[PDB]
């Protein structure tokens, strides 16, 4: 009885553990993917748009 | 002077108390052969500063300069060299130093006559605030599709992110009744987390093959499904665990 | 024990996922580095390919 009341605070433990560190792991993950995507998205924009005002040349 | 760099560009060398002292900078700018001025004027292209202040609130309002780190002077001082102008000695700017930084990538900096490196991405992205802020759902989905469109699933962990794969986690799809406290849907229920593959909690349409997770006691659930479903239900016996596909 | 047995395995599971997990940051960081990195000079070529055809008319 006494060791299974442990385990499952250790359990419960490593569940805030386990979740409080990646928590901050996807946040960062996805914001560096969106930061990432508004240049990526942007970037080539002008450059398609910009070929285009090559072709007039 | 020995620099033969720091002639021309007026310097505003008023601001350098973040650590080191104000006369310091100056007597080596003058060894180095530089300007010197304490306000703005015409021929003051940059402005020094160090703490930040209500000139610098002026400056913001009457945007006549931009603000200049000390850091960009110590890297020319200790070079040798004319560093260039990045996003990381800026914190106000001109508008003409503004699509000066239009040229790079918008206001971020990307140099074309410098490569991007670790460095440079690594503490913009330090420094740039946080994007994730709307459900986490379609913006994973949004980054999984864009990943399939440039093949980029190349997680070391291969079981709960963006990876077009779906892992079950209820047993009956309800409020976690079947878990009962004694059921593995609470362990699979705090496996979405991070690993890769498509982020779906139940019912995803997209993948056409079936996992089985650890409670194998869906079986019978999982044939259920199949039945209530058209995605066919197959049972197991690129996760480095008992769930796989073959 | 048929909960014991399930909270040991519940441990034992968050915290193998645990280790894993906080070690795949540090990789999945440099991988979202890598990914950028190329797409910003792949981004950088086709603008380097518009720099010197722009050049002539």
């Amino acid at each position: 009885q006494k060791e299974n009341e442990r385990l499952l605070r250790d359990w419960n433990d490593v569940q805030g553990r386990f979740e409080k560190c990646v928590s901050a792991k996807e946040a960062l993950e996805t914001d560096l993917y969106k930061r990432f995507i508004l240049v990526l998205n942007e970037k080539k924009t002008k450059i398609r748009s910009l070929h285009n005002k090559l072709l007039n040349a | 002077k020995i620099s033969n760099i720091f002639e021309d560009v007026e310097f505003c060398v008023m601001s350098g108390t973040d650590s080191q002292p104000k006369p310091d900078l100056e007597n080596r700018i003058a060894e180095f052969g530089g300007y010197i001025v304490q306000n703005p004027g015409p021929d003051t292209y940059c402005v020094i500063a160090g703490s930040e202040n209500i000139r610098v609130k002026n400056i913001i309002l009457s945007n006549k300069h931009d603000v200049v780190k000390p850091a960009w002077l110590l890297e020319c001082f200790k070079t040798k060299s004319f560093v260039p102008w990045q996003p990381r000695f800026m914190i106000h700017m001109c508008p003409s130093t503004k699509e000066h930084f239009a040229r790079e990538y918008d206001c971020y900096g990307d140099s074309y006559f410098i490569d991007t490196d670790l460095n440079q991405l690594k503490e913009v992205f330090s420094g740039i605030k946080n994007s994730n802020e709307q459900t986490p759902e379609e913006m994973a989905s949004l980054i999984a599709d864009l990943e399939y469109r440039y093949s980029w699933d190349c997680s070391p962990l291969s079981m709960f992110r963006r990876h077009t794969v779906y892992l079950d986690s209820y047993a009956v799809i309800n409020d976690l009744s079947t878990k009962n406290e004694g059921t593995r849907l609470a362990i699979k229920a705090l496996e979405l987390r991070f690993h890769g593959a498509k982020v779906v909690s139940c019912l995803a349409e997209g993948v056409s093959h079936v996992i089985i997770g650890e409670d194998h006691s869906r079986v019978a659930d999982f044939k259920a499904f199949r039945r209530t479903f058209k995605r066919k239900f197959k049972i197991l016996k690129d996760k480095c665990e008992l769930q796989e596909e073959n």
